[PDB]
């Protein structure tokens, strides 16, 4: 049934035996130890140990599965907290795991997809105005450590309250969160952030941390993967988190190090690229004959004072469709989130928006590409002509926009409010140091007094002369009522 | 299938000389009791120090400013 | 704190009270040397079944 | 250029090359058998207390090591055309390594004939036949006539299990 | 013969032979698969044993798996029923249509067009993108090349490409998307269903696809290429025909060679790629050529890495084009797509004895001008703008307007641009930038030249923007 | 049973079991020496060998010479009788003051505390240092860390908190030397036997100290670390008490590790450190927390090599903080003490609704003109002061102010300083930046802020220039 233990080290035991072993099939251990076969040579099978290689010895035991790594699937998942392998972590006793699914799962071809059509808000103004999701998109948040780029990830799962406490049952979106390398101490005050701000229903956490082996990070996003693959493949919607493949990678690293296979750039294996290819490839939209079900994809990279040529940061860019930058610089001056426009794409553009953001967002992405080129040329006090004396004139005011407090998201009707007051050069005359007491006063104002306008936008998704009209005054009968 | 199912009964002939045999936990010798009062102090720890039969008393405490 | 005092007790008492099977089922092969019969027994009903 | 007899027990990968190769230049005159005894002798014309002083000597060399192998293979019950594996290891200096040439002549020689599984407590059961657990049993007989989680865990742990009755 | 695995690691499988050892490039078959699994032939690292990489993933095999020796090297789908149809690395067809169907075959690993064949014709293929046009025209039936570090237009330039130049086309076009994403390959079809040149009911299809994307083994991007190319070496060689092959991104031949290259026994070179990453390329790049025979207009888009056009990928590259448009990061992020280097941009043919004393007199003074103007770029910014020649100051004002006036609505980006497509016939552009050029619009406002079509549409977005 | 050395090198030995093989982690015995070498298996070879990392110096061993399992790791005393004591990274007793009789024993390594036992309880803790009292305060029972190139101040910060902190707590604190200067702990003992944590006389002792230090073998580097774990490790189980754990250098850890991986056996990876640099960290770096059970206050000094903040070690190492400091040289050569870099320096606290936004605030405030001031940075540097706009003239005079009185002058280096050691409370912290912010002082001469304690000394000192 199955073999010898020929040599155990640092997570690595060689295997003399398993003769009929499948290449990538998991074997188990004397001592009752999950391992698995990834160099299958002439005479000894190499196994990845998935835990404390201390109770193994030369000599013990190794037994065949038969299977292929695989993990839990389905609702019976949502609300706990997973190690890398399903098994419940959370101290609430096994999950009800009918469905099975196979980690090493490849992603959907060509034919089962259809360009992605689908709204995946965030609930960030910065993110929805400027670099738009959408369910079956791989967008990658990139940044230095401590820039904000998990209270990306975060504010954007307590944003899906909203739809997965309703009726309409395309916009809810389930969300996995894979936490990779991270420490126990922050995996789990980030599940009380969840639970407070009551989202912890809706979410897989899948969790392999700092202690855990060395290929149960390598795994973890996988698995966190399949798990979020069954709620695509069955008609519904998931939104999966990776935080960080930065730290993933560094494991697969150790694993293919350990394992004898010679080194490459910054000594990882060849075949990383493969490693967030094939993993990032299995987020798609699927095409309504396959169930119409998505899987939106927000891979985390950390970057090295800013390096973004470090082999990793490089490669993750060229895979994901596009990403957020963060920028400790912005961060401190009080661009909070710190994004960078300007950097920061999003390659489906507006096929991602309501027709309502469109509408007043829509070119002003290649206009913060521009009024920035444009002020850090004339930065100095000088002349300029007639056209380019406005641009200026309005920028820093529209910036002050997408300042965004934290933990609290935006439904999209109000981002088009605010993103209204400007964009339409209502604000075209305030002192931007204002800009904030401002729009927390004529949003709360517009809540308490219009339900109205926001039940149309909000539902068709789109500014109708008629709603159109309507805002026209209600912000004009604000600007003259303060300053005028 | 068959040369299995009773050899899960040599596990409740003793499970069965156990919860009836009253006079003590069983045989224990000296360690029973002592690491059963180490896990006696940290679980007198997290509420703290005071009669846990009682209800306590109530001091109370003015509102600060900044 | 009692809904401690008693999860801790109920706990570990029975782990001397499982564990406690283990010594005694280790003193019922090594000695009953009709608890060697009970071995040449079951085990070749191996042999068969699986072919 | 010449095809190989690799007979189905393979064996290595790396090392114990020169076994591998004997099998097929056995199975050529079929004198296998002619070797599996020639081989079990030389194993201790070496392990001498004459013969240790060249064994493990970098001292003499390819030199008077191999034309004094003229004589452990002529003179005695060798002579044949695997007085040579010698003469091999000779030159390739791996006389060193001969022993281990040996063990793997045999672990593939008894698996042209015996098979190799084992009982549980003691002696080897060359189950020598065309069918694997046929005669498992049938050669056994010669043998009589000569639940809570934790408790889950600590039953398996002594069924088939542990230090007990290993010993 | 038969042969059984002996080793499996990764994406490289040894084999060992009782009597038949496939030569170098043999396609191998690998018996007891729920899909083909084929395995070329690497090399042989002899006792009847042979190295080979794997056109898809090797879980699940196991050590002595039947392995038979298909007698030679991958062989697909060549012929005319491959239009409309969604074939890959190993011919398969994956659109779902059951096999296509054709009674002729070619292996995928062929020699090179020897000396003798090459064509020394060429003629300005004009795009209708002013960019390219003005300052490095392609020419018809050349190797062209599109360099970009990632999300600067690449993409989407060879998209407005095959939507201009492959759709006034009457002759064959292969788009082959190798190690790239899948999600734009779904993307294309659609697109290219919409327009039609893929059409599902009749045989009018103009276009043969060929696919291994980012989430397919080094084996199938190592090899995806040749494939693409050995479907549209048919239709050039046979046809005489003009066949328009486009690639996306044949710089993931040489990565996905990379990945493997360890594994195989290399020594690694500088940068870390593989030591043979030149012989590869070449003969490869040496394929995808126009003999006498045929013409096979290529556009070629490469990665480069971090943006180094230095890194040995790209760099080695460049020897292999005929025109070559290089993408700039610096340029995208000031709004001006498509982010073309107008200083990093070459054509073979802008040879006044080839595009006239007009056309190349005046693509020549815009590089100047604008050359000029990047060198005034460090005096201005930090040592005050109007202390500036009066000669100088006009020449950074027509310059940025130059600069602007070279972008481009594209047709493919109105999704991302906000403005209807555009296209600019050739006689317009020169026209277009020799005025500007001349000092004809130095009191138009620079914004009136970003982001329009024909000079004139400019003088439109001049009072537009005015009243 | 035993086995012999059939291979020696440096720290990596090689012994052979005919009967029997240790687990992967078994403390062996060398016997024939007039000293405790104890060996740690950390690999099985095969052929029944293992591979095992020494624990000292190994001048002498020979292929063949006997070795005897211990049939345990590496077990050292724990409990109260280590209090007052130093001990060696075996457990042995190094202050030569008799053995170290103690009921129980622990081993060195050990699982880490599962993600039920996670403790979000988020309070602040008060240092009376200005920068990171204001812009990024330590949390109690949290994990800090001090990084910091050669000579730029960690060992003084890392003892101002011992003395701002652990002097008046009521609470055990562990002292884990990780190969830094055997002169440094010498000079530890001493200052807190005169201070009194540590007492001979009784067993009033608040300290255990576990020493490990840059003469020692890499085994014994690599090791330590864990020793002194494992003390404070107890402390809070076995007491579910207040722990106090301090190490310097935790980097030395790391370094340790990788002058070993290399004969070992493992394959080199960037920059040539071990393959296994983040879990070799994070196992070891994750016993240090606080449980539902105890609680360990957390502070180590992170040493940063060629003051590369993306080296490996510090770069790994920042994943496991809840609040950093970061040194630089570049401040510490303009002479503003503590030398922390204001916008490198994080606490995942910094959060209103922890704080108070006011605090918040304030911090936010300062952060910014700073960085607003590290902006013009560059064109100050060519062109001059001058040619800055008159907003901007400004931006830096304020900025340079808060740049300045964050400089704080420590009670400890009132050698180098001179000056006399203050130390200043979240209030007249918070407030002093609030005022400068505010610009109430546009009226001061610079120095006037540099080295003082609240806003008073300041506007004070002011006085006596004039
Ligand atoms: N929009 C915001 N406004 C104000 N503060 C914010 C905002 N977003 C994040 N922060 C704060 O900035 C810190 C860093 O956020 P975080 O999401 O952990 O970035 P990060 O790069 O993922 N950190 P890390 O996981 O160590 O890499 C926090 O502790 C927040 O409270
Ligand atoms: N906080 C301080 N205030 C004033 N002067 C200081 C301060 N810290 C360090 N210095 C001076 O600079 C030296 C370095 O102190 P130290 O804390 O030992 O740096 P370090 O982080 O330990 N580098 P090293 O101990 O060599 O690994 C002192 O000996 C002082 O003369
Ligand atoms: N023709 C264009 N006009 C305006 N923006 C463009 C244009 N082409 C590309 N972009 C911008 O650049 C982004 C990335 O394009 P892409 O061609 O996919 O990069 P890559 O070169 O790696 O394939 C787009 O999503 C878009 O926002
Ligand atoms: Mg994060
Ligand atoms: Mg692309
Ligand atoms: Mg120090």
């Amino acid at each position: 049934e199955t073999g010898r233990v020929l040599s155990i080290g640092d997570g690595i035991a060689r295997v003399h035996g398993l003769r009929n072993v499948q290449a990538e099939e998991m074997v188990e251990f004397s001592s009752g130890l999950k391992g698995m076969s990834l160099n299958l040579e002439p005479d000894n099978v190499g196994v990845v140990v998935f835990g404390n290689d201390k109770l193994i010895k030369e000599g013990d035991i190794v037994k065949r599965t038969g299977a292929i790594v695989d993990v839990p699937v389905g609702e019976e998942l949502l609300g706990r907290v997973v190690d890398a392998l399903g098994n419940a972590i959370d101290g609430k006793g096994p999950i009800g795991s009918k469905a099975r699914r196979r980690v090493g799962l490849k992603a959907p071809g060509i034919i089962p997809r259809i360009s992605v059509r689908e709204p995946m808000q965030t609930g960030i103004k910065a993110v929805d105005s400027l670099v738009p999701i959408g369910r079956g998109q791989r967008e990658l948040i990139i940044g230095d450590r401590q820039t904000g780029k998990t209270s990306i990830a975060i504010d954007t799962i307590i944003n899906q309250k909203r739809f997965n406490d309703g009726t309409d049952e395309k916009k809810k979106l389930y969300c996995i969160y894979v936490a990779i390398g991270q420490k126990r101490s922050t995996v789990a005050q980030l599940v009380k952030r969840l639970t407070d701000a009551d989202a912890m229903k809706y979410t897989i956490v899948v969790s392999a941390t700092a202690s855990d082996a060395a290929p149960l990070q390598y795994l973890a996003p996988y698995s966190g993967c399949s798990m979020g693959e069954y709620f695509r493949d069955n008609g519904k919607h998931a939104l999966i988190i990776y935080d960080d493949l930065s730290k993933q990678a560094v494991a697969y690293r150790q694993m293919s190090l350990l394992l004898r296979r010679p080194p490459g750039r910054e000594a990882y294996p060849g075949d990383v690229f493969y490693l967030h290819s094939r993993l990032l490839e299995r987020a798609a939209k699927m095409n309504d004959a396959f169930g119409g079900g998505s899987l939106t994809a927000l891979p985390v990279i950390e970057t090295q004072a800013g390096d973004v040529s470090a082999y990793i940061p490089t490669n993750v860019i060229s895979i994901t469709d596009g990403q957020i930058f963060l920028e400790t610089e912005l961060f401190y001056k009080g661009i909070r989130p710190a994004i960078n426009v300007g950097l920061s794409v999003s390659r489906v553009g507006s096929a991602a928006q309501t027709r309502a953001m469109k509408q007043v967002a829509g070119t002003m992405k290649l206009e913060l590409a521009q009024y920035r080129e444009v002020a850090a040329f004339a930065q100095f006090g000088s002349d300029l002509d007639a056209a380019t004396q406005q641009l200026l004139s309005r920028g820093v005011r529209l910036t002050e926009l997408l300042k965004q407090g934290q933990y609290s998201p935006m439904a999209i009707e109000e981002q088009v409010a605010v993103i209204y007051a400007g964009v339409r050069g209502y604000l075209d005359k305030l002192e931007p140091s204002k800009i904030t007491k401002f729009e927390n006063a004529f949003l709360s104002h517009v809540i308490s007094q219009h339900q109205a306008l926001l039940g149309k936008i909000r539902t068709d998704g789109k500014i109708s002369e008629e709603s159109d009209a309507k805002l026209k005054e209600i912000v004009t009968n604000f600007l003259a009522g303060f300053e005028a | 299938l068959d040369p299995v199912q009773k050899l899960f009964v040599d596990k409740i002939r003793e499970y069965r000389t156990k919860r009836q045999t009253s006079g003590g936990p069983v045989d224990a010798g000296p360690e029973y009791q002592q690491d059963l009062d180490r896990e006696l102090f940290k679980l007198k720890q997290m509420y703290g120090k005071a009669d846990m039969n009682t209800f306590p008393n109530f001091t109370f405490e003015d509102p600060k400013f900044e | 704190y009692h809904i401690s005092v008693q999860n801790m007790m109920r706990q570990k008492e029975q782990e001397h009270m499982i564990n406690w099977v283990e010594k005694r089922v280790v003193q019922s092969i090594s000695a009953q040397q009709e608890k060697e019969t009970i071995a040449k027994c079951i085990a070749d009903l191996k042999l068969l079944s699986k072919k | 250029f010449a095809k190989l007899v690799r007979p189905p027990v393979q064996i290595y990968g790396i090392e114990g090359r020169y076994a591998t190769a004997l099998y097929s230049a056995a199975s050529k005159q079929n004198k296998l058998e002619q070797v599996e005894k020639e081989l079990l002798r030389v194993g201790q014309i070496l392990k001498e207390p004459k013969m240790a002083a060249s064994l493990l000597n970098p001292y003499v060399k390819r030199s008077v090591k191999v034309k004094s192998l003229s004589d452990m293979t002529a003179k005695e019950k060798f002579s044949p055309l695997t007085s040579n594996l010698i003469n091999l290891l000779a030159e390739n200096g791996r006389l060193t390594n001969t022993p281990a040439v040996i063990s793997a002549f045999s672990t593939m020689m008894s698996v042209h004939r015996g098979e190799v599984p084992c009982t549980v407590t003691t002696a080897s059961a060359l189950d020598e036949t065309t069918l694997t657990e046929l005669k498992t049993v049938l050669k056994s007989f010669l043998s009589k006539g000569q639940k809570y989680v934790d408790m889950s865990a600590k039953t398996k742990i002594q069924k088939l299990s542990r230090a007990m009755r290993e010993i | 013969t038969t042969g059984r695995i002996v080793a499996v690691i990764g994406a490289v499988v040894d084999v060992q032979f009782d009597e038949g050892l496939p030569p170098i490039l043999n396609a191998l078959e690998v018996q007891g698969r729920e899909t083909r699994l084929v395995l070329e032939v690497a090399q042989h690292l002899g006792e009847s044993t042979v190295r080979t990489i794997a056109m898809d993933g090797t879980e699940g095999l196991v050590r002595g798996q039947k392995v038979l020796d298909s007698g030679a090297p991958i062989r697909i789908p060549v012929g005319p029923e491959t239009l409309g149809r969604i074939m890959n690395v190993i011919g398969e067809p994956i659109d779902e249509r059951g096999p296509i169907k054709t009674k002729q075959f070619a292996a995928i690993h062929a020699e090179a067009p020897e000396f003798v064949e090459m064509s020394v014709e060429q003629e300005i293929l004009v795009t209708g993108i002013k960019v390219v046009d003005l300052l490095a025209p392609y020419a018809k039936g050349g190797k062209i090349g599109l360099f970009g570090g990632a999300g600067v237009g690449k993409t989407v330039l060879i998209m407005e490409l095959i939507n201009n130049v492959a759709k006034a086309h009457g002759g064959y076009s292969v788009f082959a998307g190798v190690g790239e994403r899948t999600r734009e390959g779904n993307d294309l079809y659609h697109e290219m269903i919409e327009s039609g040149v893929i059409n599902l009911k009749d045989a009018t299809s103009k276009v043969a696809l060929v696919y291994g994307q980012m989430n397919e083994p080094p084996g199938a991007r190592a090899r995806v290429a040749l494939t693409g190319l050995t479907v549209a070496e048919y239709f050039r060689d046979q046809e005489g025909q003009d066949v328009l092959l486009f690639i996306d991104n044949i710089f993931r031949f040489t990565q996905a060679g990379s990945e493997v290259s360890a594994l195989l026994g290399r020594i690694p070179s500088a940068v870390g790629y593989q030591p043979t990453l030149a012989t590869d390329m070449g003969t490869m790049q040496e394929r995808i050529t126009t003999t006498k025979k045929g013409s096979i207009t290529s556009v070629q888009a490469i990665y480069v890495p971090a943006d180094d056009l230095t890194d040995p990928a790209p760099a080695t590259t460049f020897a292999h084009l005929d025109a070559t448009t290089v993408l700039s990061r610096a340029i995208a992020e000031l709004g001006i797509y498509p982010a073309v280097d107008p200083l990093d941009s070459t054509s073979r043919i802008m040879d006044p004895n080839i595009v006239g004393s007009e056309h190349y007199d005046v693509a020549r003074g815009v590089q100047k001008i604008l050359q000029d103007y990047k060198s005034l770029q460090d005096i201005i910014a930090i040592l005050g703008m109007d202390e500036l020649s009066e000669e100088d100051k006009l020449t950074v004002s027509r310059a940025r307007k130059i600069q602007r006036f070279l972008s481009q609505p594209f047709q493919v980006a109105e999704v991302f641009t906000g403005h209807l497509g555009k296209l600019v016939p050739l006689k317009e552009t020169i026209k277009g930038f020799q005025q500007i050029l001349a000092g004809e619009y130095d009191h138009l406002p620079e914004q009136a030249f970003y982001m329009v079509g024909p000079i004139e549409e400019a003088v439109a977005k001049a009072d537009k923007l005015a009243e």
